[PDB]
């Protein structure tokens, strides 16, 4: 890349020297050396870029967000200076956007990428990176407009196809998403070999009846994305024991299980009381997992945080669960009531993480019509009995009874997770 | 958020170091 303008060429020696100290690993000596060059040559783009890059490296060594915030500002200063080479301008602001996302300043990254796409209107890779910005903030409509433009200029961009297909699939355009996801993955372009697109292509195929879904599940497994054709979670810790169905003894959570089964009617009655007197606290499932039916959930704990208002509706149940941090502290699971009505079929799906196990306590179980498949075995609920499975495996649910089915869902940390992993793992 | 499924482009949230 051409990063030295005319003036920077007259001082290339002084610049390469400081870059040497950085490449060697003496960051503190390089920040001071680029800082002195910026003092001496206030309009040098390469010297400003070097200071920002040394600040970037220093923040990593210290794990400092304050230092990284400084590098982000220095990266912008490179773009305010005069006669900045175009390769240097793009590198500086792309890194600004990238590191802006690591801190969680998504709106800042978006603004930086918008400026990049305006300064360089013909670089499709930047528009593609801007579409990711919109996806990370939850704006699927603006990400759609972007990838449509990319495909209208470069029709064979695989990165844009998979992302466009991902958007269409999230909009419930299952039939329309399959061609974009499949071609995008087959393109082999950079960024297309991602587990998310294998996951969503097979699911789309499974929904329209196409039996080729498992071939894509198999490919994702062979390419290291999925741990198995059945276990297709993507936010995983490797090494944890993996089986569809668990027994209470296998989990080691015998006290939690005994407590739920000994006191099950109490948990049932508080949930029925909310159904009768506070139905609005039951919220519909909003993840597009149903083919048909009514599925609603009343959530007491999520991401290890207690819903104060919900626990006022189920006060005794919440007091009971406080004694068991294996579930109340599961920052990758929930504790919730779940009601399903007749005529409901939940598509085959997996949960996001392998770091939890899911317990089902039966509360109101119709005698017929209710069944849950996990992997290749189908089981039924029983009132007052706990059922334990790993929802990271593909599971499917039917409700073809004559009345409603109420269960209590309790997520626990996977038993083989160390106490440290249980405190560090980001929440889901 | 990713509760029962994996429908979001990202299920986690970045907060820096
Ligand atoms: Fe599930």
């Amino acid at each position: 890349p051409k990063l030295l303008n005319k003036f920077d060429k007259t001082i290339k020696a002084e610049l390469d020297a400081a870059e040497k100290l950085r490449k060697r690993g003496k960051i503190e000596e390089a920040v001071n050396a680029f800082k002195e060059l910026v003092r001496k040559y206030p309009q040098s783009p390469r010297a400003r870029y070097g200071k920002a890059q040394c600040e970037d490296d220093l923040a990593e060594k210290r794990r400092s967000n304050e230092v990284l915030r400084g590098a982000i500002e220095t990266y912008q200063e490179v773009a305010s200076l005069p006669d900045v080479p175009a390769d240097l301008l793009k590198l500086s602001l792309k890194r600004r956007s990238d590191r802006q996302q690591f801190l969680g300043h998504m709106r800042g990254s978006l603004l930086t990428l918008q400026r990049l796409v305006q300064l360089f209107p013909n670089d499709t890779s930047l528009k593609n990176d801007l579409g990711v910005g919109y996806l990370l903030i939850g704006d699927n409509d603006n990400a759609k407009k972007v990838y449509e433009e990319v495909l209208s200029v470069t029709p064979n961009d695989g990165f844009a196809k998979v992302h466009y297909g991902f958007i269409l699939k999230a909009q419930n355009k299952i039939a329309e998403s399959i061609p974009y996801l499949k071609e995008g993955i087959e393109s082999g372009d950079p960024g297309t070999d991602d587990g998310r697109f294998y996951f969503h292509l097979g699911d789309a195929m499974q929904r329209v009846g196409n039996k080729e879904a498992y071939k894509w599940y198999e490919l994702g497994h062979k390419r290291g994305h999925f741990a198995s054709v059945w276990q297709r979670s993507l936010y995983n810790v490797n090494g944890l024991k993996a089986q569809p169905w668990w027994t209470p003894k296998e989990t080691g959570y015998t006290e939690l299980v005994k407590s739920l089964e000994r006191n099950w009617k109490l948990i049932r009655d508080e949930g029925l009381a909310v159904m009768d007197k506070a139905k609005g606290l039951f919220l519909p499932e909003d993840e597009n997992l149903r083919e048909k039916g009514d599925w609603s959930q009343f959530t007491l704990w999520q991401q290890g945080r207690r819903n104060e208002n919900a626990c006022k509706g189920a006060p005794k149940t919440c007091t009971l669960l406080e004694k068991f941090p294996e579930t109340t502290g599961c920052r990758r699971g929930q504790i919730k009531y779940s009601i399903m009505h007749p005529g409901t079929h939940v598509w085959p799906h997996t949960g996001p993480t392998n770091c939890r196990l899911r317990m089902h306590l039966g509360l109101v179980i119709p005698k017929e019509g209710c069944k849950i498949r996990c992997a290749n075995e189908t089981k039924t609920w029983e009132e007052g009995k706990v059922l334990i499975f790993d929802d990271s495996f593909e599971h499917e649910v039917w409700q073809d009874a004559s009345s409603f089915r109420l269960i209590f869902i309790v997520d626990v940390w996977h038993p083989e997770l160390t106490p440290q992993q249980r405190r560090s793992l980001p929440a889901i | 958020k990713c509760k029962d499924g994996l429908g979001e482009y990202t299920c986690t949230s970045l907060e820096g170091f």
